[PDB]
């Protein structure tokens, strides 16, 4: 019955999202805009999220994604993917046909079906970034285009990207709104007018 | 039905050291999705199996135990289709670290380790899955 949080929590290790400064060029795969906190993307392409962070947090820290939807009157409906693409063969093999998050080139990454909230999410290891590096760098997938009627059917949703301890306890939280479409940059520029 | 399963162990590896030079051993269309989806894997997960190695020092004194404490991490939170690949995967990244390292005497260790393993463990989750024909049938 209740929503995931929102709300930003930059907590005791500084947590803060960074994203690629890719343009809108076209035929680009995924691209991010600071102005709307919202990132653009075509189905199953690579999505770099980066993790930036002040205080390093200890070994056993889990980065948690989950998507919900923005306008209040969807929030407390589960985003799921089409019947289209849920039956559709594209599974690596380590993903749930049904989730629309996935993170690719990750061994340990694992995905959650809540049995209370019934609610989708994917989490993987914290590690530091690489020596010489600044932020730790994650790829996401989404495996369904928000124009997917059936499913999302022209909704926005936010990605909410959470630190947590080896329990599952809140120690940082970030979001950004994100489009799976054709074309990201047509469709950037398009949103970026209005 | 134990010794079936030996099979897809050597039959995996043999065609792995093949593509390689050296050349080993001590329906197919089941092996033939198997090799394709482990050959996925060395590219999508190339870090990953090597971070798996270097904690594996694999020296001829490895005993199996060894290698099955960083498989059984692989399974830690369940056994799927994906950490099976990773698995055969694996193993086969070692048979061919091994032979480059001249000490090819560790293949025939590797693959035993991976037909125990299999049986033990992975065999019980295989058939109540829908069996190899269930994977055949996702990739
Ligand atoms: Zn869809």
């Amino acid at each position: 019955s209740s929503v995931p949080s929102q709300k930003t929590y930059q907590g005791s290790y500084g947590f803060r999202l960074g994203f690629l400064h890719s343009g809108t060029a076209k035929s680009v795969t995924c691209t991010y805009s600071p102005a709307l906190n919202k990132m653009f993307c075509q189905l199953a392409k690579t999505c770099p999220v980066q993790l930036w962070v002040d205080s390093t947090p200890p070994p056993g820290t889990r980065v948690r994604a989950m998507a919900i939807y923005k306008q209040s009157q969807h929030m407390t409906e589960v985003v799921r993917r089409c019947p289209h693409h849920e039956r559709c063969s594209d599974s690596d093999g380590l993903a749930p046909p049904q989730h629309l998050i996935r993170v690719e080139g990750n061994l340990r990454v694992e995905y959650l079906d809540d049995r209370n909230t019934f609610r989708h999410s994917v989490v993987v290891p914290y590690e530091p970034p690489e020596v010489g590096s600044d932020c730790t760098t994650i790829h996401y997938n989404y495996m369904c285009n928000s124009s997917c009627m059936g499913g999302m059917n022209r909704r926005p949703i936010l990605t909410i990207i959470t630190l947590e301890d080896s329990s599952g306890n809140l120690l940082g939280r970030n979001s950004f709104e994100v489009r799976v479409c054709a074309c990201p940059g047509r469709d950037r520029r398009t949103e970026e007018e209005n | 039905p134990s010794q079936d399963n030996r099979e897809i162990v050597m039959k995996y590896i043999s065609y792995k050291l093949s593509q390689r030079g050296y050349e080993w051993d001590a329906s197919e269309v089941v092996h033939q999705t198997l090799r394709q989806a482990g050959d996925d894997f060395s590219l999508r997960y190339r870090r990953d199996f090597a971070e798996m190695s270097s904690q594996l020092h694999l020296t001829p004194g490895t005993a199996y135990a060894s290698f099955a404490t960083v498989v059984e991490e692989l399974f830690r939170d369940g056994v799927n289709w994906g950490r099976i690949v990773a698995f055969f995967e694996f193993g086969g990244v070692m048979c061919v670290e091994s032979v480059n390292r001249e000490m090819s005497v560790l293949v025939d260790n590797i693959a035993a380790w991976m037909a125990t393993y299999l049986n033990d463990h992975l065999h019980t989750w295989i058939q109540d899955n829908g069996g190899w024909d269930a994977f055949v049938e996702l990739y």
